[PDB]
């Protein structure tokens, strides 16, 4: 009819000064312009960095990289989003130029282990290789954001990889079979036969919560309890304590962010701590009456703040005065600490000061909201804590230990290791972690593994397979039972499901997947009870993986 | 048109006692010919072997439930009676029909790859 | 629909045996799937009705 | 439902035990596929880099079209099986 | 107090329940109140709290050497809950 | 020497040989792509044991005979046309900007242009 003709014209505006790249356009096979020059159409006739490969030549404006650079993201930590926007491959992606063929590539939906926030994500690999990470819409957590961070660092599982056991014999590894390796630890651990308190065992960041389950019940038979994660918690234990779940979760979820009015940033820097959720705070910034006060350490944001200073005496006069008393007027006041708290010297100082203005008001906690939040940043802490895989005690954080087992532990500089202890690391890359160990037993990376995260909204998701681990590598917790029966400790676990199987008796939300148990208003409010400097350096340095991307050598 | 040596018309059977019947007359007619198998075939295993593996066979799945499940399989074993007599299989096929086939701990199955 | 295009086993020649024999299937290259980047618009719609008018209400 | 129709199908033994299959929805229909092997799945041949494989329900997908239909089907043929939810 | 400081053989309490319905009234009462108390006096015991949607109470605990016994606590009164956890040591 | 060969460059320090059987190529030495498999340790396989290398296929490398072709130059224009420069049996037309200030090559026969001006700038 009529109507077709407005098809036909703006279909053949647009393809008038098109480049004929069409062979040679990154994404030459998805665009939404040759799809929509087809079925509506008729059928005759500088750069920005070194993540986007840019060429205008084959835009149609719009200014969509415009318009979302002034309202989401606004050297840029989000700057990538830009090219899962323009529908037409006027600004394609650099990393992956010129390597794939979107009918070729197989998806999985699974989420991201940087943060902690555990976002869900698309991953379109080819064979035995990852090749690009992209975002999978959930409103709940995301919506179509994922910082550079995460889609980044996908080459950096294709090097560095530990793909063998591998044995020190001297002061360099060498290639060693599983045999000896699960071997090699066990008889060199009945050489310094350890005590109670001389084993230690430490998690990483990455490391899955089945293996920090299973590692406690192999630890357990064993005799240890100096068992916690690789970070910097001045108070041996966690100074909220994994004792109840509101303690360390987010009560609101992120689903409960763009209907606050104040909040409160308990030194942390959300920029560089989560970018997903820095850019929401930055949306409801602009039409809201949205009202953010700074209580840490000085940094730059995309956003001003009701800036206030940067040391702890600042929050003193905040809960009190004015700063405070918009908290009491707030429907749903929002309280977030980051994970830079429990490293800082007072951090015990922080939990007191803030439950104190949550255990006084009522208003902050309704039947329907919870003032009180953290913003962790490892994916292994929240799993940590609803399993109770922390030490409470100094003493035994002080003994040393003559058996350190690592279990994708890295960040473990300000970790006294014994020189003369026993330190097996078990991982799936070569960095900082890796030189201290003495046996080395590869592990998966986390699209190689059915690995059940945790974030830090205490969210339960799970992950889908989607490529074999390299080399010769096993599972997480597989070695663990495997490293059991070499020391007499075996675990009745003999299958994944016997794994999840443990999990029930650790929680009942553990088996819930995409399902988040919250905490009850009843008893959120007992836990409040219990209670009464930036953490990062380099954005582009903070995990494994982006360590050893080359993709991140471009970024520094 | 003519139908070949041992035919049977394909019918939906509407007891349970009759099937019993067929099913029971079914398995005389592989032990008469356990003879027969042996020496078409040319196999390795003596007339006692055949009746003893066609044995393990009709022992295997004695417990079936859903009459019409029952006829399917009937129907099918009648085609494997049918192919087997009439010389049909050829001779390999029969040698590693019986030639097929304890599992290990879990250490041996993740030191060598497990599946 | 849900037997696969290339079926569970394949055969071969097993000198020690001395006959050919049945084994668990193995490609040395695997089917490769395309149709992940199939349409993700509508094709086709109603079309133009052709029938007679003497069948209809 | 109740119906043993695997002593029917077919099917070697190993698709009623040791492999999961995901029902899931790429947007109006949905869809069946079984999750990759533990080890196996993808191997480069050290000949010519080809992605050998010894899984052979790698490339076996099933259009259905009702959720309700294709968990009829994953009873009626004794599939171990999982379902996921779409994101709204 | 009497014999709230457990002894050494406690190393794990799990205290989980359902945060809506009636079942876990019982068990809620028994662990809001009577938390200070233990926690206290027992710095190195964990109070682990894992709530659900309708799972009937269920309190077990983690002995030495890695061995847990199943205690169940459904439809228990508000102070028979102490009594039932005595009787474990 | 067991450095180059098994590394990927812009170009080779040493003059390649045309009769040295290890090279990637005749006219280039070491690979031209971070993930191409250099012949060297492609060679050192079970099948060349008699097999002989010289009859090999040894195609000179293609990164070679496009940096020997001078630069096309144009003269007072700032769009630069290329279809394969050989008729109706070539690539698909493309217009090049030449606004930036350097050598700007074809999308796919991989010529590079200039302009008038920058001609003594860009050939520095
Ligand atoms: S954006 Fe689409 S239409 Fe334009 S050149 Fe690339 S593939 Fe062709
Ligand atoms: S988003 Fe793409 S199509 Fe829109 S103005 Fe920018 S380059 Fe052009
Ligand atoms: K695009
Ligand atoms: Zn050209």
């Amino acid at each position: 009819p009529k109507i077709k003709k407005a098809r036909e014209g703006v279909t053949e505006m647009l393809l008038e000064n098109h480049p004929l790249d069409c062979p040679v356009c990154d994404q030459g096979g998805e665009c939404d312009l040759q799809e929509q020059s087809l079925r509506y159409g008729s059928d005759r006739g500088k750069a920005i960095g070194p993540l986007i490969k840019t060429s205008m030549n084959r835009c149609i404006h719009c200014t969509r990289c415009v318009r979302f650079l002034n309202d989401v993201a606004g050297n840029s930590e989000l700057s990538a989003n830009v090219i899962d926007l323009c529908p037409v491959g006027a600004l394609t992606s650099k990393p992956y130029a010129f390597r794939a063929r979107p009918w070729e590539l197989k998806r999985t939906e699974t989420i991201d282990v940087h943060d902690a926030l555990g976002s869900n994500v698309r991953v379109d690999t080819r064979g035995i290789e990852v090749m690009r990470v992209l975002p999978r819409l959930n409103d709940e957590i995301n919506e179509e954001w994922i910082s550079d961070k995460t889609r980044f660092a996908c080459d950096g599982l294709k090097t560095q990889r530990l793909t063998k056991p591998l044995i020190r014999q001297g002061n360099t590894f060498v290639d060693a079979t599983w045999e000896e390796a699960l071997a090699t630890i066990a008889e060199g651990f009945q050489k310094v036969q350890p005590k109670e308190n001389e084993i230690k065992a430490i998690v990483g960041s990455l490391t899955d919560l089945e293996s920090i389950v299973a590692l406690k019940d192999l630890v357990n038979k064993l005799g240890s309890e100096n068992v916690s994660t690789d970070g910097d918690a001045t108070t041996v234990p966690p100074a909220h304590g994994a004792d109840f779940r509101s303690n360390y979760i987010f009560n609101s979820t992120i689903d409960n962010i763009e209907e606050a009015d104040q909040i409160l940033l308990v030194g942390t820097n959300p920029r560089h701590e989560a970018a997903v959720l820095n850019a929401r705070i930055r949306k409801v910034w602009l039409r809201s009456d949205l009202e953010v006060h700074h209580v840490g350490e000085e940094f730059d944001s995309t956003f001003e703040l009701n800036h206030l200073g940067s040391d702890v005496n600042a929050l003193a006069k905040a809960l009190t005065g004015e700063v405070g008393k918009k908290l009491s007027e707030a429907s749903k006041p929002l309280i977030i600490i980051g994970s830079g708290v429990t490293e800082t010297q007072d951090a015990e100082a922080v939990y007191a000061t803030v439950a104190k203005f949550v255990t006084s008001n009522a208003n902050i906690v309704t039947p329907e909201w919870n003032g009180f939040n953290l913003l962790h940043r490892e994916a292994s802490r929240v799993g940590a804590l609803d399993v109770g895989f922390t030490t409470q005690s100094p003493e035994v954080a002080n003994t040393k230990a003559k058996f350190i087992y690592l279990l994708g532990a890295d960040e473990i500089v300000n970790k006294d290791i014994p020189k003369d202890a026993f330190v097996v690391y078990q991982g799936h890359h070569g960095d900082l972690g890796a030189s201290f160990a003495d046996v080395i037993l590869p592990g998966s990376a986390y699209t190689e593994k059915t690995a059940t995260y945790v974030n830090t909204e205490g969210r339960v998701q799970s992950t889908r397979a989607a490529t074999n681990p390299p080399g010769v590598a096993r599972e997480d917790w597989m070695i663990i039972r495997a490293l059991s029966e070499y020391l007499g400790a075996t675990l009745p676990y003999d299958n994944l499901y016997e794994m999840r199987s443990r999990l029930a008796d650790v929680a009942p939300h553990l088996l819930r997947h995409e399902v988040v148990e919250p905490v009850s208003e009843g008893i959120a409010k007992v836990g409040f009870q219990s209670l009464v400097k930036n953490p990062i350096e380099n954005f582009y340095f903070t995990d494994v993986i982006s360590k050893s991307s080359p993709t991140m050598a471009k970024c520094v | 048109t003519n139908p070949t040596a041992f035919a049977q018309t394909t019918r939906y059977v509407k007891d349970s006692t009759e099937m019993r019947t067929l099913v029971l007359n079914l398995y005389r007619r592989y032990l008469r010919h356990s003879r027969g198998f042996v020496n078409n075939y040319n196999l390795d295993i003596p007339a006692s072997q055949v009746r003893t593996k066609i044995r393990q066979e009709f022992e295997r799945q004695r417990f079936v439930k859903d009459l019409p499940l029952k006829n399917v399989l009937y129907m099918k074993a009648q085609m494997e009676f049918q192919e087997l007599v009439n010389f049909w299989k050829q001779q390999c096929h029969v040698m590693q029909y019986f030639e097929s086939i304890k599992g290990d701990s879990f250490v041996q199955k993740f030191l060598k790859g497990a599946q | 629909k849900d037997f696969p295009t290339t079926g569970y086993t394949e055969v071969r020649y097993d000198a020690e045996k001395r006959r050919v024999v049945y084994e668990p299937l193995e490609l040395t290259q695997a089917w490769r799937n395309f149709t992940v980047g199939s349409s993700v618009w509508e094709q086709v719609g109603d079309g133009k009705d052709f029938t007679p008018e003497s069948f209809k209400l | 439902t109740d119906l043993a129709k695997e002593l029917v199908s077919g099917a070697p033994k190993e698709l009623i035990t040791e492999r999961v299959a995901r029902i899931y929805q790429e947007t109006e229909t949905w869809k069946i596929d079984w999750d990759i092997l533990n080890k196996g799945n993808r191997w480069e041949n050290d000949l010519m880099g080809y992605q050998s494989s010894s899984d052979y329900m790698q490339g076996t997908i099933l259009k259905f079209d009702t959720r309700e239909g294709a968990i009829r089907f994953a009873k009626g043929q004794g599939w171990d099986y999982y379902i996921q939810e779409p994101k709204v | 107090s009497s014999k709230f400081v457990f002894p050494k053989v406690v190393k794990e309490l799990r205290f989980f329940l359902s945060q809506t319905g009636e079942a876990s009234v019982p068990l809620r009462s028994f662990l809001t109140k009577t938390y200070p108390a233990i926690k206290k006096a027992n710095p190195t015991l964990p109070i682990l709290i894992r709530e659900a949607y309708g799972i009937p109470p269920s309190v077990t605990a983690r002995l030495e050497k890695g061995h847990e016994v199943k205690t169940n606590l459904e439809g228990f009164s508000a102070d028979q809950i102490a009594k039932t956890l005595q009787s474990i040591a | 020497s067991t450095k180059e060969l098994t590394t990927a460059r812009i170009k080779d320090i040493s003059k390649p040989d045309e009769n040295n059987l290890q090279q990637q190529a005749p006219n280039r030495i070491s690979p031209w792509s971070k993930s191409q498999k250099p012949r060297a340790e492609a060679q050192d396989n079970v099948r060349f044991a008699v097999k002989d290398l010289a009859k090999q296929p040894r195609p000179y490398a293609a990164i070679d005979l496009i940096y020997k072709q001078p630069i096309r130059y144009i003269e007072h224009d700032n769009v630069a046309v290329c279809d394969g420069n050989g008729g109706a049996q070539g690539h698909p037309k493309v217009y090049i900007n030449l606004d930036q200030n350097k050598a700007i090559p074809c999308g796919y026969c991989g010529l590079r242009f200039a302009q008038a001006a920058f001609k003594e700038d860009i050939e520095s």
